[PDB]
């Protein structure tokens, strides 16, 4: 016999038991997640023990068979895929300082209160905490200390833990056969062995800067629009050719510019479109919400739900007998279970994210039919791709006078519009520049070019010379202000929300052509439409058998990832903003500071 | 007016495996295709070469009845000319059968809590399977090109459990499927239809 059977009767074997074990974990966990009691506790942490046991014996076990033998690609990748090592090439002890250092970053992130100066008694926590002060607010001093102090306590007892950390990335990344952390991230875009569809680890970053490149001209007009207005909300405190203030921003960090919509909009004295009084008058419940997501996503062609889905999954509030986590997430158990935990409410915002979740759980039921190693999507921003795509689909005034929430007698003007286009800008492009810099630094780290000394000195200068966000107070290199966010301290990427931003635009345009869309591409609907389910189903059923760029080429006949669509969903917006900037100074100088005078 | 006992096959509290599938014999009785509705109403029959509208008026001399449970995604394999697990390693039928399948839902029955690993089922084997073949033999399977000697690598049990689940989806669940055979023999027919 040769070494295909033998590996192919070893997946089997495998994947028998791993079904099993991976229901019983996951079921484990939703017993968790439902109810919060110890015994749950206890019963989830008995799972993922006898979870990790399986797969830490299941290794060491797939060694006898060498990839140079195997010609068929699918065996070869899930051989690839359990040979993979992992931490278990440190020593013991390494590992558990490891861990140990992961359980206290993650604990003292967790774990945070900022008490108030004049009165040390009165702590107040962060989510019902300043996140409602950064949110809601319109004082220079209430958010330059909400900003110092947050940044300050929290800010410096992350520093030498984060450099242990680094190192022990460091060694292990290099002793699991790569250069680096960053090597070991950007291994997930790589594909060897398709002639005419190979991709490299350096390839990535070139076009990362591409992108940018010719994102960079919006972003700047933006920012000059931004400020114009900003120099109005606070007077004799922005500069008129200056950078902006990291504490106004809407903000902790300034990620998303949403709240700053009330401040920047164009017309006032037009309504906006809040079908929530309608949905209360017409009292609706979550039930009426998840069947027109139903009634939405047959539109297209695809099957229905499962009435386990209606029998076993939380979809209101239980009460205050019994606490859960209200975050909206998707469950996929296997054997057929497909669950969606949410506290829904009346409003349009759940009704948007129940498409998205939606999408996901029709994404997750697409590749029910591949192996157990495979039954993951193509790459990383695919999932969030396919659910913006549906949610952009959800949120046009089309389907909401079609479905019966807007009244016929609705009159749809420029100005409106260009309200919704930068609604739509302020939350889509604001966070590209940021997630950009921050990538690029967190690289550079890793890499070993910056020294220890120099951190919080590149840091703004990136800042000041890609974002063009100034700090108010100079900081030395005792704070750690780059690990105050979640991310950085939970130890997860951020290139999966630039490359979903460039996938469902390209999807999006792809549909819109393959549906026969006539005029703007922000009307575009595909409510009604079997060509394009059809489509869209040839590329979900693959799962990750097939390259991504195979993937991609199936739906819109390109290899690499675009940026035309973007321009040409937002040439209205460019347009306008050039007509408006036509009498204002474009560009922003590193030299001012707001501590200069 | 003697009937032929079905009760005691539709109506039993445990069935087999299917590695492990029990036949019985049918003879000198009426066959009355009436009282299946009362088992279960909802009895998928498929019948291969006769018709059950002419099925009422014909004797035939013995009649072989199979029973066993299988998954729901697999009730598609008990068929002439189908290829898989099922129908190559555990149970195949010829290609000119001449008979009736029949299959129902049995999740509120064949199911529990932390997993049901009472049935089994053949994975592994070295040849296939003959029309109307039962094996039940429990050696290890060699798979490499040394010899076996116990349990490792490349040696596995050729027996794997079901375990199912009332939670389960659709697909994952447990089925009971029962088969019909007609024979003609050089021998007086004792088994006609009512009249």
């Amino acid at each position: 016999s040769t070494i295909e059977e033998q590996a192919k009767t070893f997946l089997d074997k495998f994947n028998h038991e791993a079904e099993d074990l991976f229901y019983q974990s996951s079921l484990a966990s939703w017993n968790y997640n439902t109810n919060i009691t110890e015994e749950n506790v206890q019963n989830m942490n008995n799972a993922g023990d006898k979870w990790s046991a399986f797969l830490k014996e299941q290794s060491t076990l797939a060694q006898m068979y060498p990839l140079q033998e195997i010609q068929n690609l699918t065996v070869k990748l899930q051989l690839q895929a359990l040979q993979q090592n992992g931490s278990s090439v440190l020593s013991e002890d390494k590992s558990k300082r490891l861990n140990t250092i992961l359980n206290t970053m993650s604990t003292i992130y967790s774990t945070g209160k900022v008490c108030n100066p004049d009165n040390p008694q009165e702590c107040l926590l962060l989510e019902p905490g300043l996140n409602e002060i950064m949110a809601n607010s319109l004082d220079y001093n209430e958010r330059l200390w909400a900003w110092e102090s947050w940044r300050s306590e929290v800010g410096k007892q992350l520093r030498p833990l984060y450099e242990e950390y680094v190192v022990l990335k460091n060694e292990m990344a290099r002793a699991n056969h790569y250069e680096d952390y960053g090597d070991y991230w950007r291994g997930d875009y790589e594909v060897n062995g398709v002639d005419g569809y190979d991709y490299s680890r350096g390839q990535l970053i070139e076009d990362v800067e591409h992108t940018f490149e010719e994102i960079k001209p919006l972003y700047e007009h933006l920012h000059a629009y931004v400020r114009a207005k900003l120099m109005n909300a606070y007077p004799s405190y922005i500069s008129p050719i200056g950078c902006l203030p990291a504490h106004l921003l809407g903000d902790m960090w300034g990620r998303f510019w949403t709240n700053l919509y009330s401040l920047t909009v164009p017309f006032g004295q037009k309504p906006n479109i809040d079908v929530t009084d309608a949905m209360v008058d017409q009292a609706w419940d979550a039930q009426r919400i998840f069947k027109e997501a139903e009634k939405f996503f047959v539109s297209v062609g695809l099957p229905n739900m499962t009435q386990g889905f209606w029998e076993n999954s939380m979809l209101t509030d239980p009460g205050n007998v019994q606490k859960a986590v209200c975050h909206p997430t998707a469950w996929d158990l296997g054997k057929g279970d497909f669950r969606i935990l949410m506290c829904t409410k009346v409003t349009m915002d759940d009704f948007l994210t129940a498409h998205h979740e939606m999408g996901h759980i029709q994404y997750d039921m697409a590749y029910a039919a591949q192996p157990f190693l495979l039954r993951n999507g193509a790459n990383e921003g695919f999932h969030e791709a396919v659910g913006e795509i549906m949610s952009l689909s959800a949120a046009t005034p089309k389907h909401l006078k079609s479905i019966g929430l807007l009244s016929p007698d609705f009159q749809e003007d420029n100005e409106t519009e260009i309200n919704f286009l930068l609604k739509q800008a302020l939350t889509i492009v604001g966070t590209l520049p940021f997630t950009y810099m921050l990538e690029k630094w967190r690289w550079m780290v890793f890499k070993g070019e910056i020294p220890k000394d120099q951190w919080m000195k590149k840091w703004w200068e990136m800042k000041r010379e890609i974002v063009g966000v100034v700090e108010p107070v100079p900081h030395d290199e005792t704070y750690c202000d780059p690990a105050s966010l979640f991310h950085v301290s939970n130890d997860y990427s951020f290139i999966r929300y630039y490359t979903r931003t460039l996938y469902q635009f390209q999807f999006q345009e792809a549909l819109c052509q393959a549906a026969k869309h006539e005029g703007p591409l922000h009307k575009c609907d595909i409510s009604n439409s079997t060509e394009a389910g059809q489509k869209l189903f040839n590329m979900l059923r693959l799962g990750k058998s097939e390259p991504w760029t195979l993937a991609l080429e199936n739906v819109v006949g390109a290899k690499n990832m675009n940026v035309r669509p973007l321009l040409n969903y937002f040439e209205p917006l460019f347009t306008w903003l050039k007509d408006q900037n036509k009498n204002s100074f474009v560009g922003w100088s590193t030299d001012w500071s707001p501590y200069a005078d | 007016t003697n009937l032929c006992p079905f009760h005691e096959v539709f109506n039993a509290t445990r069935f087999a495996s299917v590695y492990a599938w029990n036949r019985t014999r049918i003879s000198n009785c009426v066959a009355d295709y009436s009282v299946l509705y009362n088992f279960a109403p909802f009895f998928a029959f498929k019948c291969y070469g006769v018709s059950p509208t002419k099925l009422n008026d014909l004797c035939f001399t013995n009649v072989y009845a199979d029973s066993f449970v299988i998954k729901g995604n697999e009730v598609s394999q008990i068929a002439p000319g189908q290829t898989g697990n099922i129908a190559d390693y555990n149970y195949k039928l010829p290609d000119d059968f001449t008979g009736c399948v029949i299959a129902w839902n049995s999740n509120k029955l064949d199911s529990k809590h932390s997993g049901n690993y009472d049935y089994w089922y053949r994975s592994f084997r070295k040849s296939k399977l003959k029309p109307f073949e039962r094996d039940i033999s429990t050696e290890i399977y060699q798979a490499g090109n040394k010899p076996c000697k116990g349990k490792g690598p490349n040696c596995y049990f050729p027996l794997q459990s079901y375990g199912f689940r009332p939670t389960y989806g659709v697909g994952h669940q447990p089925y009971r499927v029962v088969v019909l055979s007609f024979e003609l023999l050089h021998a007086p027919a004792t088994v006609c239809g009512p009249k």
